[PDB]
């Protein structure tokens, strides 16, 4: 298991139905669509979704990091016996679990909001507004891979000159990206355990829905959006609703999800990410 | 109990989201109190058997008998669906029940505080698991491929053919506009607003409501003959338009200014507020209806008392928003907390954040930083304010007491006035912010400046303004602050 | 097959990007830049950048009658058109302010205008803040090429763009002074892929 | 295609453009002029000068007065500075720039500063004592070198355009730029006026760089 | 429509303007050739206040904002309301006579000793005064533009006024003990863009 640190250069936008308004970090459906565009780019998505579909990449949900810190969210325990917390570091989950433990504040960066006008000669200009988040000078993003492959780190190389989230080309998003192999977060996840804490957007199939929502607490999120391509039906259209379990959620048994396919009347699949990552704790 | 409520309310797109907030937040209202209504009516209890019906949230005292579970059961399938079928993820209402006993209810061997930690544990279980595999491959089988959007809450589905508008949100748009200070409301089979369960609302008024039916109203006229359920939240608005009333103001600057204030601890004063010889359901009930008719029925009066410019959102005890010109919010914040001192017997505080904004700035963003700077005057619950900022945090008595003896100071002797005055009240602002970024030789420049500046406002600096501006205090540049932000164009 | 053009923004006369409503310093009655967050440093936006340079260029092109040049450029999403736009624009912040901090002097500073009435014969003063003369600002804007038979003719385009803005200007009050800037050190390298004329785009856009 | 207007505004008298009051300790000089932030020169604001030959074209298209807004100027006016209105909005076709003290090495030549002061009485006829009043001015004979962008885009108005922009340096001629100049300062001539093309050659240059150079 | 009036300003007498190396007392001369200068806001003060003073009952005793028309309008206002653009526009004047000072062999500017005997002790305190030379000349010229037809001769008749007002007076300095004494010659009007249609009554009501 190794990891994909984003120490980014500029304001991010990652809007969730805006573009006034933004997150701090990013999903695997947002991350795999982007692979995929870049995949295109260079002519292998074909060999990027049979990598993917038959588990010889398996990416989560991008999470923060803070110095030399890595986070997940706050896991949703159904235990019996921290409302404004929302992310806990990931090695301190055994102790987090034990007892009722706010060691040192937990600070990313903060939100912004630009101001943009859309100019026109003779008539009045229209404003508008994206809202951003910078992160600190000392913090990013990373992503949990697993046996990564050489296609994996290409497109990841081409993505970096590209841009992640929303507005790219209109000033946002660049980044750097750094692999930085672990050995306590790799002995963290070979660990195995009774509960299972879910770590990307996903969404089992249709013959395992019933195992998954066992002794779970779980918590759906609508994943969708408008299609973005140049070959898909020849004006902008929205995919298929897609409602995937939230990252932070916490399974008692397995599933692996499927890359679901959202839009099925263009000149091309689109695809979306909802296979599972698992996070074994007692 | 409803989730998503404020994700309802302030998530909404528009460029004139602004006008759907009070139709928004009014129709999570309503439509609690008549689920909670329906459910009385369907197990013929009176409406005696809510102990508290509030924002959000209701609680009903009911018999331990398999007739009720199974109604119970039905009417949780039936709620369901129909939450689903109209806010597919964004509203749920969560149906959680538990067994208690009347030596449990009398507090005879404890257990009182049992009674909601056990309801609590299963409300939480119950949002936890909120939906069975049937619903989650219903809500994955209706999505479909559209190129057409709402504008304002931007869901693809209920559509209507006219206009790129859905139609629950239209439906606010059209009560948004039908919504005054005296509207009685009116849910039956036809209607403006879709409900549950196959009945609309309408929010008409008067003589159309002699027509089935059941009136909720927010003041009732004549109490037996006319027939209709009180029903009170804090529907306080000045002008129902945000332009118009921004115009009225001439002294300040043009800037919309957000109250969100919350009780700290309403659980911890709730659940073990009261000592435990004094508990009971009376008692609990006596406290809720105290406080819910504190925050609706006075904050309205207080409203209308001195006619504020100040929308309200929402009112209630666990949340509170409003929104209007940013000197009458500043104006009402220290009247509101000190009528809830008066209200509580300084028993409970109340924690504050202020925001100022333009009109066009986004709503959803407004009341999300409004919230941010909210937390961090919870972080200091206690008596605290973010004057417009998470770095400016005060106290209540400060606000009160220094800053606004303060500024009637400053607004008494800096009224001279003068034209380059003004120039050196910006100027000597400008340098107080930059001793306030820590440099002493920026003092040392101060105590220069001191000596340039006495003879420009005359004489009246050496009483008070001099012993304020001793060492750079927050209080003074505060003041300053919101004094020449109350005097511009 | 990315290219990577970078280059450094000098201003010849000061800069009016902008303004955040943020409420970091509304006090004052001058019209504030827009700056990082976190830095509070003088920032040029990306997408300021971006429509100045497709204003000139759609300006000086299309003359008597968008053509696809500037979409291919620059991207559009028409009822029909929809195109990936080739140029990414980055959010660029200040450079050299350890050599405006070898001077003594603010990264930023403030421009006072009156208005003469003509009426009335009375002057009301506004305040303008401005990133002041000297400003650098060290660019990257990332290319992607779908097709070398484009490049070059792109790539002239984009050279023409960055002269036709050095005779305008880069956002606010440039009429009446301000705005005035200069492309310098404008060269390309290749970020991924291996481009066997580069040396012809590092000299259509260096000259 | 756009053209570049050349020239030199020399200080025929003393010239007092802007002032802030600045947070140094200067000690006893008050009211000084405005400067370039990085390179301590005084300058002349392209803001100045641009409302300077505005209100002297737009009162010299006369016959009556001028007392109207700068948006219900002339028609020649609005294309010359731009308007802004609600239907009727006209690009500019001039775009200033600030101006910066350009022969700091022949000032420095003859061993004298770039900015002086001159101190000015105002005599009460009641009292009739003198209070004394510092004005940092700049030194005549300072000269400062201009560009003005011209964006040409219509060829049957840039000959009228350019006549009136001739017009416009002419009344400056005889008027002065910025500052107390009804008592003494401000008179400024223009030299070396020329017009150069940006990129790609106007064909009827001539008469514009003969009509400016009179 | 806009015309000039230029002429000649010679000192009868010595001249000091001015003040603030290691001698007492310099002049206000030119900062970059050191010519000794006429600032026009003194010869503005100076023309203002023997104008304002004439054209008045005698004597003036009022701020400037508050004379008449004829004041008010030739040499501008400064009221919440009744604001008027100045029509004279003064210049400060150098030096124009090197040449002919330099061909006497003598400085444009010489120092003046002179004394203040105290009564009690009669001994000397000397001090030393700088002084432009008698016999120089100051050519101006003021800019004024015209608003009104109907208002023109009036505008100049107090010009010419003003002029030989200040023929009967002083120009700066320690004017009553000596210094001084100035003169108008060589007055003119000419005409800057396209001629005036009334130029030559305005050059025979100003150069009598």
């Amino acid at each position: 298991m190794k990891i994909i640190k984003l120490y980014f250069e500029s304001p991010v936008h990652f809007g969730e139905k805006r573009l006034s308004e933004s997150k701090i970090t990013f999903s695997a459906d947002t991350l795999f669509s982007a692979l995929m565009i870049e995949a295109v780019g260079l002519g292998k998505e074909d060999e990027f979704y049979q990598l993917a579909s038959n588990n010889l990449v398996k990416f989560s949900d991008a999470f923060p990091f803070i110095d030399q810190y890595y986070y997940i969210p706050k896991p949703m325990f159904n235990l019996k016996l921290f409302k404004k917390l929302l992310y806990v570091p990931i090695d301190s989950l055994e102790d987090y679990l034990s007892g009722g433990l706010e060691r040192e504040s937990f600070n990313l960066g903060k939100l912004a909001l630009s101001e943009k006008v859309q100019q026109h000669d003779f008539k009045d200009s229209e404003p508008y507004n994206v809202g951003t988040f910078t992160f600190k000078e000392n913090t990013g993003l990373y992503v949990l891979i697993e046996q990564t492959h050489p296609l994996l780190e290409e497109l990841l190389e081409n993505l970096q000159y590209s841009g992640i989230g929303g507005k790219r080309n209109s000033g946002y998003g660049k980044f750097k990206f750094e692999i930085l192999e672990d050995s306590d977060i790799e002995d963290l996840f070979s660990a195995k355990g009774n509960r299972k804490i879910l770590l990307s957007g996903a969404l089992p199939k249709d013959a395992e829905l019933e195992q998954a929502l066992k002794n779970a607490s779980y918590l759906l999120e609508r994943r969708g959006g408008f299609v973005q391509s140049d070959t898909y039906a020849t004006n902008l259209v929205k995919k298929q609703d897609l409602y995937v379990f939230k990252s932070g959620s916490t399974f008692e048994n397995s599933f692996d999800g499927d890359i679901y396919q959202v839009g099925k009347k263009g000149n091309h699949p689109v695809y979306k990410y909802a296979k599972s990552f698992f996070l074994e704790v007692s | 109990d409803m989730s998503g409520v404020q994700n309802f309310i302030y998530n909404i797109s528009g460029s004139k989201a602004l006008k759907s907030l009070r139709a928004r937040s009014f129709y999570l209202d309503m439509l609690l109190e008549y689920i909670s209504d329906n459910l009385l009516e369907k197990l013929e209890l009176s409406r005696a058997n809510i102990l508290y019906v509030g924002g959000g949230h209701a609680y009903l005292l009911l018999a331990n008998t398999n007739k009720t579970k199974a109604i119970l059961s039905d009417f949780e399938h039936d709620l369901k669906t129909w939450f689903l079928d109209k806010f597919k993820i964004d509203l749920y209402v969560a149906m959680a029940y538990t067994e208690v006993s009347a030596n449990d209810l009398m507090n005879h061997n404890g257990h009182y505080r049992d009674i909601y930690r056990r309801l609590s544990q299963k409300t939480s279980a119950k949002k936890a698991n909120r939906y069975t595999a049937e619903e989650i491959l219903n809500l994955n089988h209706q999505g479909t491929e559209n190129a057409r959007e709402c504008r304002e809450c931007k869901r693809s589905d209920l559509l209507i053919e006219e206009d790129d508008i859905c139609e629950i949100c239209d439906s606010l748009q059209k009560v948004s506009r039908d919504l005054t200070r005296e509207n009685i409301f009116v849910i039956a089979n036809e209607g403006v607003l879709d409900m549950p369960f196959g009945k609309k609302m309408s929010a008409l008024s008067y003589s159309q409501a002699d027509k089935e039916v059941q009136i909720y109203a927010k003041n009732i006229s004549e109490i037996g003959q006319n027939l209709m359920t009180r029903i009170d939240m804090g529907d306080y608005t000045y002008r129902s338009d945000f332009h118009e009333m921004l115009e009225e103001v001439e002294v300040g600057i043009n800037r919309l200014g957000v109250l969100r204030a919350d009780v700290d601890n309403l659980g911890q004063a709730f659940i073990n507020g009261i000592p435990d010889d004094y508990l009971s359901i009376s008692r609990t009930a006596t406290f809720s209806r105290a406080m819910s008719r504190f925050f609706k029925n006075y904050l309205n009066q207080l409203l209308a008392e001195k006619s504020y410019k100040i929308n309200v959102i929402y009112a209630g005890g666990d949340d509170l928003f409003m929104i209007g010109a940013w000197q009458d919010i500043l104006d009402f914040s220290i009247v509101l907390k000190q009528k809830f001192a008066d209200f509580t017997q300084n028993k409970l505080s109340i924690s504050a954040g202020i925001g100022m904004f333009r009109e066009k700035y986004p709503v959803a963003r407004m009341a999300s930083l409004t919230g941010d700077l909210e937390d961090a005057a919870k972080d200091y619950t206690k008596n605290a304010v973010t004057l417009f900022d998470a770095t400016n945090v005060f106290s209540w008595d400060t606000l009160e007491n220094d800053i606004f003896v303060k500024l009637d100071a400053i607004t008494k002797n800096f009224e001279k006035l003068d034209e380059t005055g003004k120039a050196f009240i910006y100027r000597l602002i400008d340098l107080l912010r930059g001793v306030n970024e820590n440099q002493q030789i920026n003092i040392a420049r101060l105590a220069y400046t001191l000596s340039r500046m006495e003879e420009k406002i005359g004489k009246t600096f050496a009483q008070e303004l001099y012993n304020w501006a001793n060492a750079d205090r927050k209080t003074l540049i505060m003041a300053l602050e919101i004094y020449i932000l109350k005097t511009r164009e | 097959m990315k290219l990577v053009i970078e280059g450094t923004i000098v201003l010849k006369t000061g800069m009016h990007i902008g303004g955040s409503s943020d409420f970091s310093a509304i006090g004052a009655v001058a019209s504030p830049v827009v700056r990082d967050t976190l830095t509070r440093l003088p920032l040029i936006p990306g997408s300021s950048l971006k429509g100045k340079m497709r204003y000139l260029l759609a300006k000086e092109l299309n003359n008597g009658i968008d053509q696809d040049e500037i979409l291919r450029l620059f991207g559009s999403s028409e009822k029909d058109k929809i195109r990936r736009a080739r140029l990414k624009f980055n959010d660029i912040k200040l450079s050299n302010l350890a050599e405006l901090e070898t001077f003594n002097v603010s990264s930023t500073e403030v421009k006072f205008e009156n208005t003469i009435n003509r009426k009335t014969a009375v002057a009301n003063p506004r305040q303008i803040e401005r990133v002041i003369a000297g400003s650098k600002f060290d660019f990257e804007i990332f290319y992607n090429l779908d097709d070398i038979k484009e490049v070059e003719k792109d790539f002239e385009n984009i050279k023409q763009g960055f002269d036709l803005l050095e005779f305008d200007y880069l956002g606010g009050h440039g009429t009446r002074g301000s705005g005035r800037i200069a492309f310098e050190n404008l060269s390309v390298i290749t970020a991924v892929g291996n481009f066997e004329k580069i040396n012809t785009l590092n000299e259509i856009l260096g000259a």
